[PDB]
């Protein structure tokens, strides 16, 4: 593997996700595959669909083999069903050889391929636990780690706020400056991490830290927004409104039903505290208004939404950071992304250490 | 899931072994299977992979033409036929599938 060749291997179509070019089958068919740290299947369009240009035609691959079963995956908003097979895959921007992987080829879906989207498959980079139909369906990354002799680590940078980089097998030094801070992976399914505190404009929300983890707090490149459990969401909104020097935001702005338009110093920074590998210490990842008041008269949408379930550190936040998914050492690293700059200003910050003496030893419900 | 390798040994250069791996606790007939090797002080090295029906096989350049991967789905067994063995093939050989591995089997190739 060549990590420098992986720099800028992702394309991003402006608020629609980051995708990697992958070559599948013999002879190779080129697909555009969404990078998704919140799921664990490699799935691609297998039939024509209104909102995709191309799909993987298994009949044109001499090396494709069918496993003889299907899989149906259901999400909150949508679903797909596909045949499960095996075929050879290459990642031209990073690797010089092919690898034998499991592949789901989608033949029906509901609200999955949306209009104006540039990808035609998904690359789930989470753990075996989440794989469907079961954890015995070897994940793409597990196949790659073995077959490509890379470390069990990958890292991701998103540069859309200012494309991006998926570095499979390690950390590319040219993608960050300053320090990488690591937080433990609490549970290996999603990339579940422990949130200790949220601070808006330097003021803590005064919630029990369990409110941040109640369902789970995860890092998910396949989630668009920063998604917060309703009670946490409500507290954030109240704090941003109190701290913001403009007269008022509509209720519709906060729920995403209305845009705010103008023809930055008046909006607060938002910090998320994460436990260090040493439990007495934390670090904070901070986003500036430019990352959560998102351009769409220049008009803006709120980059935070309520969750009925998890606290999801999605693209809203990942646009600010180089994120290291260090599976080998059961930790997630953060460093501020040099590319996360707008109008000459960094739009994210990282700092530490801070004491955790004021919070419980376990903020995950137990 | 359980993987248990066997069939390693101590051989002369130019020698041969047939490694096996017994599998249980999952549907072996649907699993991609892979052999890896690891010698002390050296990097982990992929050896060969075989698709679930056995028809698709891939090999590391370091073993091409000397080792052959195969499987018997009815017997839940993966194999590695190893011919023309060299000192540099000395390693623990292990089987891996879906992020699990067996404990491995030692292969030592020595003229002594
Ligand atoms: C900045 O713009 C975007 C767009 C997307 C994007 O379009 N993502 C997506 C689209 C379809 C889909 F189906 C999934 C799944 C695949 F499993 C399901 C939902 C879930 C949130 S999840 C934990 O509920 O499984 C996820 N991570 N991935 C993700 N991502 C990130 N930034």
């Amino acid at each position: 593997a060549n990590f420098l060749a992986m720099v800028d291997n992702l394309q991003g179509d402006s608020g629609r996700g980051y995708y990697l070019e992958m070559l599948i089958g013999t002879p190779p068919q080129k697909l555009q595959i969404l990078v998704d740290t919140g799921s664990s299947n490699f799935a691609v369009a297998g039939t024509p669909h209104s909102y995709i240009d191309t799909y993987f035609d298994t009949e044109r691959s001499s090396t494709y083999r069918s496993k003889g079963f299907d899989v149906t995956v259901k999400y909150t908003q949508g679903s797909w069903t596909g045949f499960v097979g095996e075929d050879l895959v290459t990642i031209p921007k990073g690797f010089n050889t092919s690898f034998l992987v499991n592949i789901a080829t989608i033949f029906e879906s509901e609200n999955f391929f949306l209009p104006g989207i540039k990808w035609n498959g998904i690359l789930g980079l989470a753990y075996a636990t989440l794989a469907k139909p079961s954890s015995s369906l070897e994940t793409f990354f597990d196949s790659l780690v073995t077959q490509a002799n890379i470390p069990n680590v990958f890292s991701m940078q998103m540069c859309g706020a200012g494309g991006g980089s998926l570095v499979l097998g390690g950390i590319e030094p040219s993608l960050y400056k300053g320090d990488i801070w690591y937080t433990p992976i609490k549970e290996e399914w999603y990339y579940q991490i422990e949130i200790l505190k949220l601070e808006i404009g330097g003021q803590s929300l005064n919630l029990d830290c369990r409110e941040y983890n109640a369902d789970k707090a995860i890092v998910d490149s396949g989630t668009t927004l920063l998604r917060l459990p309703q009670k946490v969401f409500d507290a954030v909104v109240e704090a941003v409104a109190r701290a913001s020097l403009i007269p008022e935001f509509s209720d519709g702005f906060w729920t995403g039903s209305q845009l705010a338009c103008w023809t930055w110093s008046y909006f607060p920074k938002i910090s998320i505290y994460l436990r260090d590998e040493n439990s007495s210490r934390s670090f904070r990842i901070t986003i500036l208004p430019q990352l959560y008041i998102q351009p769409m008269y220049e008009c803006y949408r709120f980059g935070i939404s309520p969750s009925t379930n998890a606290l999801v550190i999605g693209a809203t936040v990942m646009e600010g950071f180089y994120v290291i998914f260090d599976r080998a050492q059961k930790r997630v690293g953060f460093a501020a992304s040099p590319c996360a700059e707008i109008a000459g200003a960094a739009v994210s910050e990282i700092s530490g250490p801070f004491s955790t003496e004021d919070v419980a030893s376990n903020c995950v419900p137990a | 899931v359980q993987l248990q390798e066997s069939g390693g040994g101590l051989v002369q250069p130019g020698g041969s072994l047939r490694l096996s791996c017994a599998a249980s606790g999952f549907t072996f007939s649907s699993a991609i299977m892979t052999w890896v090797r690891q010698a002390p002080g050296k990097g982990r090295e992929w050896v060969s992979t075989i698709g679930s029906d056995g028809s698709i096989t891939t090999y590391a350049d370091s073993v091409k033409g000397r080792f052959t991967i195969s499987r018997d789905n009815a017997r839940n067994t993966l194999y590695l036929q190893m011919n023309s063995l060299k000192p540099e093939d000395t390693a623990v050989y292990y089987c891996t599938s879906a992020g699990r591995r067996g404990p491995g089997t030692q292969v030592t190739v020595s003229s002594h």
